[PDB]
């Protein structure tokens, strides 16, 4: 299906930006699931900590 | 006796490519459908922890 000389490269580029940008969203998602790991850890560590004082 | 309609069909052939619609549409998906399986996998693995 005949096309001009530059259209096939505009169509390949408009799906490079999309995969790059959808690649960044993934990186940031994974980071925010690491915050909920730090948070949980902290809480349970403060509980185990108080126990050791009171029983002493 | 310039063949008006032979020069035209010779300007075209030199300033035109060839493109398969259903091949530029299968690659695009192919690459965006690999990043969507890692976004799902992530979500699924947080609700199982």
């Amino acid at each position: 299906m005949p096309v001009l000389l530059g259209i096939p490269l505009l169509l390949r580029f408009l799906g490079f930006l999309l995969v790059t940008l959808f690649g960044y969203l993934l990186t940031f998602l994974k980071k925010g699931f690491g915050k909920i790991a730090i948070a949980i850890s902290l809480f349970l560590a403060l509980i185990i900590g108080l126990n050791s004082i009171l029983v002493g | 006796d310039f063949d008006y309609e032979k020069m035209a069909n010779a300007n075209k052939g030199a300033m035109t490519e060839n493109a398969d619609e259903n091949a530029l549409q299968s690659d695009a998906k192919g690459k965006l459908d690999s990043v969507a399986t890692d976004y799902g996998a992530a979500i699924d693995g947080f609700i199982g922890d």
